[PDB]
RNA sequence: UGAUAUUGAAAUUCGUGGCUUUCUAACCCGCACCACUUAUCGUGGUGGGAGACAGUGUCAGGCGGGCAGUUUGA
RNA sequence: CUGGAAGGUUAAGAGGAGUGGUUAGCGCGAAGCUACGAAUCGAAGCCCCAGUAAACGGCGGCCGUAACUAUAACGGU
RNA sequence: GCGGGAUGGAGCAGUUCGGUAGCUCGUCGGGCUCAUAACCCGAAGGUCGGUGGUUCAAAUCCGCCUCCCGCAA
């Protein structure tokens, strides 16, 4: 069926997410921390943005991808854990990236926490 | 504490009509009464 | 349009159970019948059985008349032979009795004579009745298969979730039809919940505002009362005008009561208890290399088994491995090898069994929970009530009681025997949706020791406190972990993620 | 607010029946132009728009002090 | 009053398994004509859910507590 | 005179058609603290206003009685 896709990793300091798609932005299969019913404190962490990142794979590994080019979000704990799940249960890397929003300032922040 | 009728076992149907209580007498009651249509008495179940 | 139930009076036996109660049963439809304990859901089948037009099938669920007629002939009652191929249900054998089967070995010698018929109308009780995990997860696959239409009574919210078409719920009103499985019933019998209580709490507050203006009206009558001249026709007249005012809001009011009136009358959120003597000790039974055989079968070779002060142990098994023996040889079966089934010499006992030979039959209610030692009339009759036992059902033989009651009836008998343990056998299987949960409490607001032997997973799974269990002929234990290992490797594997600190992860830009 | 008559056509769809689409010949336009014609009426012609809907008849259900006829002891 | 994907309950109409009458035949009952008639299908409304008060409307009891007494800023329900 | 009451110390369910005496706060005894409050553990306290009746069974139903409350004497 498919092959070559990008994986989205999209780290919070709570919950990972992993999105498998193909080059057209086309959603082939997702999971994440929380899915796995990882409660708060360990749904940050980095053992669970690999368990998250290799129920994605394996479960579109199953469509023939092979190749993926990873496109990385967010500050995260668990961000570069979740590029050796993938890497790890055979998707060969291609070349990745940090796609972050970044205003050329834009609207105003929320206040911060006392 | 009802109604009740006594209808004859063999010359057929209702000759009598009666009263009980169905908390002492739950079950169908029994009683040999005159049947005029065979004139001689007989058994009466309570219908 | 397979059978209409044309509009008629219902009842088993000289006492009547309804009146006005219709309904149809297309072809090829199954079709299950939930109802409270004690409704008349098991009468109802013997009526379209005997006195109903086209031929049946009828699955009883006592098989108690008839204990001594062979099986293999029970099995021939209608009538080379295909039974031997037709061991899917895993039936033992067909030289025994038929009260000398397990408990659910006879709910499938009894569904097997019901597939075998060839009727039109299949009229089943209970069938989940006894049966396994896996013996109950066949014949699900069992009646998504055949083109007869079924009439059950199931009660079972699993079972009822994926077989019936639609659901027929008796009331003493008549049969009220839904469609769906029981989710699609449930939720139904919800919103018609709500309706009738919003409209309850709707008419207390519109008919206190009515009694609150007629009060004032009234107080300023008695006060105006004295103060007007009797020999004044104008101070007399506005007298009579003021009583006009409330004697019409009076009319209102009675025709609000004598026309708007219902009930929220199912409320009644009881609880019952029971309460232990505190054992004081270690251990209550113990084994000692016990055996045991029913002629041929060998149950148990030589085992130990034990059970301490304020346990909770849970007996596993099939059907037939000997969890309704293992239960007599704590009370008394006089072992054949040695055993010396080592029990304490201070025991009571409080026990729940699956067949009822606890109860005498031939005996009225009130005089059997009064055979015990000391219990005076009041106390018995009084805790009586509370089991709904809506003191009318005192003069009625135990012989002829529901299969909710009585099961319901030797739970008024645990009451008054404080026990040490609480030996229940299938405490939770003839029991209607919303009992199951008010003995669900009290087997958990006791706080003795118990023996549970229950075939239901959403009871037996958050008490889990000690899980014997039957494999061969040996019982085996929860601290057995010799069937699954951690496989602790997890040494080389939590070496790579201890290396994530987090600053490592401050730095390393992507 | 439904069924049914005026009321037709082709297709896709899932069960000979329905659903939804599309088409136009019926019906509709307090809509533009041209005649009757001195005419902001009407009728006829011609383009456009909408279209088997709407409007209209029969039958059915809801709502209905907007409006009627009455009852509201000795 | 407004707005709700569904689900329940409901009309006319559609549908016509069955029950009666009569009688060519031989107390049974073929056609035909007749008195009926169930299951299913069938819309608003209503149930149920959210919003709206310069919409209609509504805006509480008892008890204890302070360096005079009395009150109670404070507390319980 | 008519209305509404009385259920451990305070405030309240439960009565409406009789069936295993309840909830929050407080009181008592230990702990924690240099000490107190808060917090943690364990217990006590019930004629269901008084007094008779009905019933297998009364806080519940039926009479009588003394208190408290509000209008109005
Ligand atoms: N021989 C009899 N004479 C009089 N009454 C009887 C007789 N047999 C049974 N009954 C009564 O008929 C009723 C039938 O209840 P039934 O057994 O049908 O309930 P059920 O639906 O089976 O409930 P469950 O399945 O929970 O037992 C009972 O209340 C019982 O008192
Ligand atoms: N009186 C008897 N004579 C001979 N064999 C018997 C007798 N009673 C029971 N058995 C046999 O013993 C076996 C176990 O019976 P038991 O009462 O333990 O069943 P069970 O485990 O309680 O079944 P379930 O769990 O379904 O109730 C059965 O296979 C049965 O054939
Ligand atoms: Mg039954
Ligand atoms: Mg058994």
């Amino acid at each position: 069926n498919i092959e070559n896709g990008v994986a989205h990793i999209r780290s919070t300091f709570n919950n990972t997410i992993v999105t498998i798609t193909d080059e057209f932005g086309n959603a082939l299969s997702w999971s994440s921390a929380g899915a796995l019913g990882f409660k708060g404190s360990k749904k940050s962490t980095p053992f669970a943005a690999q368990m998250a990142s290799e129920t994605a794979s394996k479960s579109a590994m199953e469509h023939g991808l092979k190749t993926v080019e990873v496109t990385v979000k967010g500050p995260g704990p668990g961000r570069e854990s979740a590029i050796r799940a993938l890497q790890s249960a055979g998707l060969e890397v291609t070349a990745i990236r940090d796609v972050t929003p970044v205003p050329h300032n834009g609207c105003r922040p929320p206040k911060r926490r006392r | 504490r009802v109604n009740v009728t006594l209808a004859c076992t063999e010359c057929g149907d209702r000759n009598y009509i009666t009263t009980k209580n169905k908390r002492n007498n739950p079950e169908r009651i029994e009683m040999k009464k005159y049947c005029p249509r065979l004139n001689k008495y007989t058994l009466h179940r309570e219908t | 349009m397979l059978f209409l139930f044309e509009e008629k009076p219902l009842e088993i036996e000289n006492k009547q159970l309804i009146k006005r109660l219709s309904f149809h049963i297309e072809d090829h439809e199954h079709l299950a019948l939930i109802g409270v304990n004690g409704i008349g859901k098991s009468t109802l089948l013997h009526h379209i059985h005997k006195n109903e037009l086209i031929d049946t099938a009828m699955m009883e669920q006592d098989l108690s008349k008839h204990d001594d007629i062979d099986v293999m002939d029970y099995v021939m009652s209608a009538y080379i032979i295909i039974e031997g191929n037709k061991l899917g249900l895993s039936s033992t054998h067909f030289e025994q009795k038929i009260g000398t089967l397990s408990g659910g070995e006879q709910t499938k010698v009894s569904f097997l004579k019901v597939i075998l018929s060839d009727a039109p109308l299949l009229l089943i009780d209970q069938p989940t009745n006894h049966m396994d995990k896996e013996m109950k997860v066949w014949l699900i696959k069992a009646f998504k298969s055949e083109q007869r239409a079924i009439l059950f009574v199931s009660h079972d919210r699993e079972f009822l979730n994926e077989t019936p078409d639609a659901i027929l719920e008796l009331t003493k009103d008549g049969a009220t039809r839904y469609s769906g499985h029981y989710d699609d019933y449930k939720n139904q019998k919800d919103i018609e919940i709500e309706t009738e209580k919003l409209k309850y709490e709707k008419e207390q507050k519109e008919q206190k505002a009515i009694e609150e203006s007629i009060k004032k009206y009234k107080e300023w009558y008695q006060r105006a009362a004295q103060k007007a001249s009797v020999r004044s026709p104008y101070a007399q007249k506005q007298l009579s005008k003021l009583a006009k005012r409330f004697k019409s809001k009076e009319h209102q009011l009675n025709r609000k009561l004598e026309e708007s009136k219902s009930d929220n009358p199912l409320e009644e959120n009881k609880s019952f208890s029971i309460e232990n003597n505190e054992f004081k000790s270690h251990y209550l039974v113990r084994f000692e290399n016990v055996s045991f055989s029913y002629k041929s079968r060998e149950i148990f070779k030589d085992t130990y088994f034990e059970i301490k002060r304020n346990q909770t142990v849970i007996i596993e098994g099939k059907n037939g491995s000997g969890k309704s023996t293992l239960i007599q040889l704590i009370l008394g079966n006089l072992l054949p090898m040695s055993g010396a089934v080592k029990k304490h010499p201070d025991l009571d006992i409080g026990y729940f069994s699956q067949d009822f030979q606890n109860l005498n039959p031939n005996n009225s209610v009130l005089e059997e929970v009064m055979d015990i030692e000391n219990m005076m009339i009041t106390d018995a009759r009084t805790i009586l009530a509370s089991f709904y036992f809506d003191k009318s059902r005192m003069n009625d033989k135990v012989r002829q009681l529901s299969m909710g009651e009585k099961c319901r009836l030797q739970f008024v008998k645990l009451y008054f025997s404080n026990p040490h343990i609480l030996i229940l056998d299938q405490p939770t299987n003839y029991f209607d949706i919303s009992m199951q949960e008010k003995i669900i409490q009290l087997i958990q607001s006791f706080n003795g020791a118990v023996i549970i032997v229950s075939h239901d997973e959403i009871f037996k799974d958050e008490i889990r406190d000690q899980v014997w269990k039957i494999e061969n002929c040996k019982l085996i234990h929860e601290n057995v972990s010799i069937n699954t290992p951690i496989d602790a490797e997890s040494m080389k594997d939590e070496l790579k993620i201890l290396e994530q600190y987090t600053d490592e992860r401050n730095k390393e830009t992507d």
